[PDB]
């Protein structure tokens, strides 16, 4: 499911407020269907009353408020070990070179 | 009707159960680069040590 | 202070409440719900960092005594921009529009010593030509002032103390 919903948009910066039970921790990471796209968002400061700011992990257009925002309980983790060696990754670890998945055992 | 009107305030207050912090203690709002905002603590003087979960303090500034 | 963030949602409760000609329950309305606001224990809540939705909702509880649709609204409205604590001034800028709209006057006589009863009548008789309004004395009695009177009217006064008297003729000198 999920949870949260968008409040705000302003350039990269985006608001999202979660009922009090469940706010995010700080540098956890928020998902969103940006479009046909997913967007992922790494909470930055729990500001208020369920209320969260995050920075975006892409580009921002094309945001709405009110979108459903759900959130992976865990910080941005990235594929590690001999699966990553001569590929090119970016910070999400996710494969930039058009070689496919990583393969990773472990993240 | 001015004291009965309180009077009526307290007790569907007590009713719903809306209740104040002990003053010892308070209730983290909010959580950012370092800071804590805390609500409650009306008896927490200035430069106290505040007892956090995990066995970790803070230092009441502000 | 929120005299003037109460502005707008005094002006919309009054005409609110002027169209559906119920301003006589809508200032009991409001007089209740800022005396909720007065409270020990809500005055803690209202400070608190819940979200807006669940402040209202649990303000609207400890209130059976506003009409269930547009009373609780304007709390509603209030509680998301987060000014409930400006109920104790909508009250008192509802009030001062009605009286403007009932064109009604509360003027104060400070006095030395209690008039007749046959001044009065003289006094509230001019003033109600010194004003469009219906006016209502609340005189009292001060022993700084030892001769005369002080009418004041809003933030208009006229001065007949023998005190005004002395203290403006000290500066002729």
């Amino acid at each position: 499911m999920a949870t949260g919903k968008i409040v705000q948009v302003i350039g990269a910066v985006v608001d999202v407020e979660f009922p009090q039970d469940a706010v995010p921790r700080v540098y956890d990471a928020l998902e969103v269907q940006n479009g046909n796209e997913r967007l992922v968002l790494e909470v930055q400061q729990q500001l208020g009353g369920g209320i969260v700011r995050t920075i975006a992990m892409g580009s921002s257009d094309g945001l709405r408020r009110g979108l459903d925002v759900k959130d992976l309980e865990h910080p941005i983790e990235v594929p590690v070990g001999k699966a990553t060696l001569g590929r090119i990754m970016n910070v999400l670890g996710e494969p930039v070179d058009m070689k496919g998945e990583i393969g990773e055992e472990e993240r | 009707n001015s004291t009965e009107i309180s009077e009526l305030i307290k007790q569907r207050i007590a009713q719903f159960n809306v209740v104040s912090e002990a003053h010892n203690e308070g209730t983290i709002v909010s959580v950012s680069d370092g800071v804590i905002r805390i609500h409650g603590l009306a008896d927490c003087m200035q430069g106290e040590m505040i007892s956090l979960p995990g066995n970790r303090y803070a230092i009441a500034l502000n | 202070e929120f005299i003037t963030v109460a502005r707008p949602y005094a002006k919309a409760a009054f005409d609110f409440a002027v169209e559906h000609q119920s301003v006589e329950r809508w200032q009991d309305m409001l007089a209740f719900a800022a005396e909720v606001t007065k409270n020990e224990q809500m005055a803690e809540l209202l400070s608190g960092a819940l979200a807006p939705e669940t402040l209202a909702e649990s303000f609207i509880a400890v209130a059976g005594e506003q009409l269930d649709e547009n009373g609780q609204n304007l709390i509603r409205v209030m509680a998301e921009n987060g000014r409930l604590n400006a109920l104790p001034d909508v009250l008192e800028q509802f009030i001062h529009l009605r009286a403007v709209s009932e064109a009604t006057a509360e003027v104060d006589v400070i006095s030395a010593a209690a008039l007749s009863e046959q001044q009065l009548a003289k006094i509230s008789a001019a003033m109600e030509k010194r004003l469009s309004r219906k006016v209502k004395l609340n005189a009292k009695i001060d022993k700084s002032v030892m001769a005369g009177v002080i009418i004041r009217a809003g933030d208009m006064v006229i001065d007949g103390s023998v005190r005004g008297r002395l203290e403006r003729l000290a500066d002729v000198l």
